[PDB]
């Protein structure tokens, strides 16, 4: 294949060179599983057993005996097939581009493949890490020109059924109020037997600036971990900053038993066979990629929204 | 490196072009030797 | 004016808003199949980039000019500074992109209409509008130019107000 | 590649075929040298030297020396690439157009690809000859509707700073007249210290024809062009001298030295039309494919060409 | 037409036409009729 498809070597060659997503930071290594589907939906069945009453005590002759049952429950979550196109320069005009120390037309900003693949990558790479940490997909700093998106196709911040907290605009500046509003939040949280586990905390950098304020020689910070660790058994607690949020606050655990993460095997961004060509130097590229995969228990996810109007 | 040569197998169409420029340099030199003015 | 337009100093400074480039590519979405053609263009008249040509037969070439929609042949979608050679998409083919605009303040979802400078504006200046131009995001300002996205799909078969 | 690309194939079948350019006849063998290149600009430095003062005597001890000093100029070039297309016959399409005689349609004029591709190569050879003897590109014969070049493109016909004279339109027939204004150009002419050099004049056919006629009473055993002959070599320092006939002129004299010190040919090494690698296909038996050619690299030392224009208006 | 400047992207190119030729040559028979004597 590598005699044939100059692309494909290429693509070979300089993978390496993307960074890993950031939105590995946010899960457990356990949390993740891949799948195996490019576009379309997949059910999962959760299997569950349960006493009907207290056990038999075993002695001298009996036949009458407590049972255990069992339940199932079906969860369908949807994949999404997108793509991008982008220009490059062609493997056999390359030669006619190679500058000192460089390749590409300065004027006309076109670049050899390798360099072409390896930027879009990295942009759709941060398209996905948005749209998982988030739940919406848009291109515009006031996030607006959403594309429209499948049900069952839910981020952290916009996943149903979880515990949702507002702020009111006269208190966008009041961290006490800030850390009721959370403190009742974690109240409402319910995580059953499963608490004994590490949890994660996602802060916008104005909320993170305000953490570091004196507590009214302890900080807010301080204090909201402390509170954490009263309810997760004292585990782990991770604070994340993140400029993909905006006055949002996220708590949610690291527990595989209670979110877990199935992406698709081809969720990241991977060539398409097909090349455009034409007599021209000028050939275009296509990069697919797959949205979709989170799937969490009713009340684990704490969000909390600062409204500032 | 050039048509002339019937031993000679391009690999790739960057070869093939190669050697047709080549075959045109070694055309007009031939020329040039076998011109008499 | 040019596109690419010099040696810095210094670097300039997520992935959101950052198409807001005066030598952004054109297509918003691209396709093939798509046609595209060459002409020339006057090197001191009008910058054609990004507006609106017309087809001006020379007595030694067919140059393209800045038109206006009455006797508008195509969009420049880019411009070979070196060889003075604009690339135009025919109006027989649709078009969402990028175009210049003089009009600071367009809202979405607006009728446009290009003037003669190949300059996209308000439908409601008063000449009847030839073509289906839609505004698909605000006018925006790059400092000065003016650009907007914009859907451009074939004339309109009755002449508007 | 062969086992794959018939089309690559039969091009290295038929490339030999094309006859040679006509433009190699009117440079010398050393004026033309080949660079690496298909659009752009490339540029050439050429050194002097000079002295400063007169040469110092050596005797006894001496510290102070006369210097020798240096200077550069630089000229830069251009090159345009061009590119055509053909529509001809699919390779596996061939065996229902054959004929007992030939193989395409006589009906709808679809060739072989061999075939229309020499062709094809030869119009492009053509055109090629054609631009680099009178520096513009087109295809009507009244010379208009011409393609735009790219600035430092010229031809010999049309290369600036060079000695141009106009023999009127009442002396269009009187060839002393059109001696007098040769004999003034070539006067005009300054080639410096190469002009121990052959020369080399391009006339149209008229002006050939006229120039065969008894020299002016008529004399014998001399003709106009024995004069002209005698004429350039009283300034080549008798030298020889190539006369040559080209149908692409008209009503144009040009005399230039065949040095390559003067006057340089660096064409890109693909000016030669070239094949392309993208060939359009579809359902039919009609395919088509694209030819490329580059133009410029003519470099020439200023007042070293002489243009006689004889009018006729 | 004249040929197509080749920078950027492109897909309307100038074209090479071609034609063809028929050449046809005609041959026409004749006769004369002459009187003589047979086997003044």
């Amino acid at each position: 294949l590598f005699d044939e498809n100059y692309y494909a070597k290429a693509v070979a060659n300089i993978i390496g060179e993307v960074k890993d997503p950031i939105m590995y930071k946010w899960f457990s290594p356990d949390q993740i599983e891949d799948v195996d589907l490019q576009m379309g939906y997949q059910k999962t069945v959760k299997w569950d057993a349960f006493l009907n009453a207290n056990p038999t005590t075993i002695a001298n002759e009996v036949n009458t005996i407590s049972t255990i049952g069992f339940s199932s429950e079906v969860v369908r979550l949807n994949y999404l097939k997108l793509q991008y196109k982008f220009r490059h320069l062609k493997q056999t005009s390359e030669k006619f581009y190679t500058s000192d120390s460089y390749i590409g037309d300065i004027n006309n900003n076109l670049l050899p493949f390798a360099q072409a693949y390896k930027l879009a990558s990295s942009e759709i790479i941060k398209l996905i890490n948005h749209f998982v940490l988030t739940g919406t997909v848009s291109i515009q700093k006031d996030g607006k020109n959403q594309k429209r998106l499948l049900p069952n196709m839910y981020g952290l911040l916009n996943m149903p059924e979880q515990i949702k907290e507002e702020v009111a605009s006269g208190d966008k500046d009041k961290m006490d109020k800030i850390f009721e509003k959370i403190e009742a939040g974690l109240s409402k949280l319910e995580l059953g037997d499963e608490f004994s586990t590490p949890m994660m905390v996602i802060v916008d950098p104005a909320t993170s600036l305000k953490l570091v304020k004196p507590y009214a020689c302890e900080k807010w910070e301080d204090v909201l971990i402390q509170t954490i660790k009263a309810i997760n058994n004292r585990e782990d607690v991770y604070i994340e900053t993140s400029n993909l949020l905006k006055h949002k606050i996220l708590i949610y655990p690291l527990n595989s038993e209670l979110i877990k993460f199935k992406p698709s095997k081809y969720m990241l961004p991977t060539p398409n066979e097909q090349v455009d060509k034409d007599s021209t130097d000028v050939a275009h590229s296509y990069i697919d990629f797959v949205l979709g995969g989170l799937l969490a228990t009713r009340k684990t996810i704490l969000q909390v929204n600062i409204k500032q109007s | 490196a050039s048509l002339l040569d019937s031993n000679f197998v391009p690999i790739n169409f960057t070869e093939f072009v190669q050697a047709i420029s080549n075959t045109y340099k070694q055309r007009r030199i031939q020329f040039y030797e076998n011109l008499k003015r | 004016y040019s596109k690419s337009m010099i040696e810095n100093k210094v670097f300039s400074s997520c992935f959101k808003s950052k198409n807001e480039r005066v030598d952004a590519y054109s297509f918003a979405c691209s396709s093939y199949t798509d046609k595209i053609e060459e002409y020339l263009y006057d090197p001191a008249n009008s910058f054609p980039y990004k507006r609106g040509v017309k087809l001006v037969p020379k007595e030694n070439s067919i140059y393209v000019e800045v038109g206006a929609d009455t006797d508008m042949y195509g969009i420049c979608v880019d411009v070979c500074e070196f060889s003075c050679t604009a690339y135009v998409l025919p109006i027989t083919n649709n078009f969402e992109g990028y175009l210049v605009t003089r009009n600071p303040s367009i809202k979405i979802g607006e009728i446009l209409d290009i003037n003669n400078n190949g300059v996209i504006i308000k439908a409601g200046g008063g000449p009847p509008t030839a073509i289906n131009i839609y505004a698909l995001s605000d006018s925006f300002t790059i400092n000065s130019i003016n650009l907007i996205k914009v859907a451009i799909f074939g004339n309109r078969g009755l002449e508007k107000t």
